[PDB]
């Protein structure tokens, strides 16, 4: 019987951490409103990438 | 509020309208009413000196706008001359002033 190696596979970080934020997610936003205020300053939609 | 901006098509249909009503037709390649007109005040008859008037008006007012900026734009409305406004215009969508 025979053998071959297996195939390299290397793994890491993005380009610019790409993806470890969760910019344009509708269900998980964020806020940057005041403490009185209930006005998200931060429209956080999908129509931009 | 009499001067009133006119559209460069308005201008060739009127110009147009005179061509065809003159008796020349528009298609018979180029003409322009202005090339029909004489240059000196000495060089054209009494009667239409008023359109010769116009025409040195017109060449004025042509090379003065630097049609071939005048003074409308050197001194003051350009970037270029006027440091204050170019320096206005790099920062004008860096702006942001929330403060609930």
């Amino acid at each position: 019987q025979q053998a071959m190696p297996n195939r390299p596979n290397y793994i890491g970080f993005r380009d610019n951490f790409v993806g470890l934020m969760y910019y344009n997610s509708t269900g998980n936003m964020g806020v940057l409103a005041g403490q009185a205020s209930q006005l998200n300053a931060v429209v956080d939609l999908q129509d931009r990438n | 509020g009499l001067p009133d901006f006119t559209s460069q098509s308005m201008l060739q249909n009127f110009r147009n309208f005179i061509l065809e009503r003159s008796g020349i037709l528009p298609a018979t390649c180029c003409a322009l009413p202005s090339d029909f007109v004489p240059i000196k005040y000495r060089e054209c008859p009494p009667p239409l000196w008023g359109h010769c008037y116009l025409l040195q008006l017109a060449n004025y007012l042509a090379y003065h706008s630097d049609i071939m900026r005048c003074n409308l734009c050197t001194p003051h409305r350009s970037l270029v001359c006027n440091s204050q406004l170019l320096s206005e215009s790099q920062i004008i969508g860096t702006f942001e002033l929330q403060g609930p």
